[PDB]
């Protein structure tokens, strides 16, 4: 329950990093997942929704700089941790009912393992495309 | 000689051995350590069928992964197929990272010295970024006026075409101007002045390059008086 | 026709070409191409290694799951001879 | 002369760790790995003369394990325990010294390179393709 | 250099000081550092074993490089910008059509 709470908080969050950027064009930045919100300026708390659009030399199918972005600005590996985590929480909740088959709670912990396996990948790709 | 602001060098701190990686890598290796060992535990104790036959547990596995990571060997090996096929991955994982570690620590333990900018005044003729001047009513300023070496000629050209005045009125004026220009205004004076300014607090100045010529201080008398030969 | 050859003979053309192309080396690579920085390893360099690590974890776990699947429920010494003859 | 834009500095990709050694050398590594493990399997389990066959513990899969263990600097628990498999194993040890010491010579230079891409040089794709204009 | 040669005359008339000192060393030579034909100096450098350098023009240099036995080598860069041309007597009618 604590892990599910902390992971859902960390997903539902605009405060992960702090850097110097802009708020809304066309500054110490209260930056998070997609809402690159900001503070300490002309206005404080206008959360621009960000995605990918560079102005490059037209990389055509540069996969390690394109598919990486596709996994970055659509969190699938971070969001799947919540899915597996509550999926295993349902099984540890369903331990009591339908019991005395000595098999079901083995299936539960696999979700808890694999969710952290998704989490570590999400952290790696987030730091990767921050410096990307 | 040429005097500039000394760039502030960085000192190696206490934990100056964790340098050839970054803190992201240091936390990711901890995370992966935990995950690899717990997956090895999960694959070991899984009711194979009797049960206490295999030797692995959480604790054994925790220090097995560490003894595989740092090259210190082990006491036991995975014997099940999936245990071997997960241990080989960790074996491949260490051989990249610790090799990168030693090979880059070999790079950090060779050089610590700065790259030494605009030395020997030729880039002072070449670039347009950092300005420079002399003392007005000065023999050095007259020397660059009358000089005929072409690099000195271009330096005199840049000094006479100045926006604003690169020239100053007294020595301490140019001292403070270089102390506040942050590497954007060089300064020309004489070597004794330069080393005296170096040997004072706050030591924020620095002599670069070599010398340029051979001048000399003397005693000056009016022409024709009787003091000349006894002095 | 006689003057241009004097300039070519005395290198005045070389001096002017150096003045108006090479003494104004300003932007980037001409000045900074012969310097050196040591290193600092970032995570963007080493990412596929972690990728291989995590993928191998998943593969090993899948192997054990189908092992427990099979042992919950070569062959014919004999036809091994067939197998090795067709292999030869 | 042909003027085009500046390109962007292509940082090295995912499978760049195996970069300092050429693919042919990796191929010969895999072949030698298989061959050494199989020959070491052949030396044992060769009717050793009630233990007349299980004198050693080297199965084909145990030898496959031992070779890979010896290659990457962590020796396994078992040892060849008899002659003539060991003048395989010592040669394999000499091999794994000389190879990976050559591997880890300048590895850090191979993970920060950032070379350029240069799409066209002697133009002629300005004849061939229709994409990039020129005037 | 080559005798009766434009390069030898160029080092005679040259006024850059490094070229002046080179001309000084060439005119103060024991024995003659000068040669009469091109292949003479080629063989002299092929037998001097790195004790006698040679000056010629870049096209000659790359042609000697692209032949057997390839024992020669061009070093450094260039020095100036000369040019081959067609030569006519002064005032004839062939000048402008050529
Ligand atoms: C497992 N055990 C206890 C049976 C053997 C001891 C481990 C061997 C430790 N050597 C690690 C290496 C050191 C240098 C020379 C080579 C290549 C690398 C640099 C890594 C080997
Ligand atoms: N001794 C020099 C100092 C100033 C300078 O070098 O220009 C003078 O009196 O002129
Ligand atoms: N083209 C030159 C060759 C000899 C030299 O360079 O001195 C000439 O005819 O004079």
């Amino acid at each position: 329950f604590a892990a599910f709470s902390l992971m859902t908080i960390a997903v539902g969050t605009d405060y992960w990093l702090y850097s110097r950027g802009v708020c809304k064009t066309k500054v110490m930045t209260h930056s998070g997942l997609w809402r690159t919100c900001c503070l300490e300026g002309n206005f404080k708390g206008l959360c621009k929704q960000i995605d990918h659009f560079p102005e490059d030399a037209d990389y055509e199918a540069d996969t390690a700089e394109y598919f990486l972005r596709a996994v970055r600005a659509s969190s699938i590996f971070p969001i799947l941790s919540v899915i597996l985590l509550f999926m295993g929480g349902l099984c540890i909740a369903a331990s009591e009912f339908y019991k005395t088959r000595h098999n079901i709670i083995l299936s539960a912990g696999i979700f808890f393992v694999s969710a952290g396996l998704s989490n570590i990948i999400g952290i790696i790709v987030y730091i990767s495309a921050n410096a990307g | 000689s040429i005097m500039i602001k000394k760039p502030q060098k960085s000192k190696p701190g206490v934990f100056s051995f964790l340098d050839p990686l970054a803190y992201e890598i240091w936390m990711c290796i901890v995370f992966a350590y935990i995950g690899v060992s717990v997956v090895l535990f999960l694959v070991s104790r899984f009711s194979p069928y009797s049960e206490s036959t295999n030797e692995f547990g959480i604790f054994n596995s925790l220090w097995f992964s560490l003894g595989a990571f740092m090259q210190q060997g082990c006491d036991i090996s995975p014997r099940s197929l999936s245990g071997r096929i997960v241990g080989g991955v960790w074996w491949f994982f260490t051989l990249i990272i610790i090799s990168s570690y030693t090979a880059n620590l070999a790079a950090f333990l060779t050089v610590e010295r700065m790259v030494s900018p605009i030395e020997s005044a030729e880039d002072l003729s070449k670039q347009t970024e950092i300005a420079y001047g002399t003392l007005d009513s000065g023999s050095t300023k007259e020397f660059f006026r009358r000089s005929k070496i072409a690099v000195f000629d271009k330096m005199w050209t840049y000094m006479r075409s100045a926006e604003p005045s690169v020239f100053v009125r007294t020595t301490a004026e140019g001292v403070a101007r270089v102390r506040k220009s942050k590497g954007k205004y060089a300064y020309l004076l004489e070597s004794t002045m330069n080393e005296y300014i170096e040997q004072r607090k706050p030591c924020d100045t620095m002599k670069v390059g070599g010398n340029l010529d051979s001048k000399g201080y003397g005693i000056a008398t009016p022409k024709g008086s009787s003091l000349g030969t006894p002095v | 026709n006689l003057a241009v050859l004097k300039l070519s003979e005395q290198g005045v053309l070389d001096k002017l070409k150096n003045k108006w192309w090479y003494d104004k080396g300003e932007c980037g690579a001409k000045d900074s191409g012969s310097k050196e920085k040591t290193s600092a390893l970032s995570l963007s360099n080493v990412a596929g290694v972690f990728y291989i690590l995590v993928g191998g974890l998943g593969l090993a776990m899948l192997v054990a799951l189908i092992e427990f699947c099979y042992k919950s429920r070569l062959f014919d010494r004999g036809v091994q001879m067939l197998l090795t003859t067709v292999g030869a | 002369s042909i003027m085009i834009k500046k390109p962007q500095k292509s940082k090295p990709g995912v499978f760049s760790f195996l970069d300092p050694l050429a693919y042919e050398i990796w191929m010969c590594i895999v072949f030698a790995y298989i061959g050494v493990s199989v020959v070491l399997f052949l030396v044992s389990r060769f009717s050793p003369y009630q233990s007349s066959e299980s004198t050693n513990e080297f199965g084909i899969f145990n030898s496959l394990w031992f070779s890979l263990g010896a290659f990457m600097q962590q020796g396994c628990d078992i040892s060849p325990r008899s002659l003539s498999g060991r003048i395989v194993g010592g040669v394999w040890w000499f091999f794994t010294l000389i190879i990976i010491s050559s591997y880890t010579a300048n590895l850090a230079a191979f993970l920060t390179v950032e070379r350029m891409v240069s799409p066209i040089e002697s133009a002629e794709d300005l004849s061939k393709q229709t994409e990039i204009a020129y005037g």
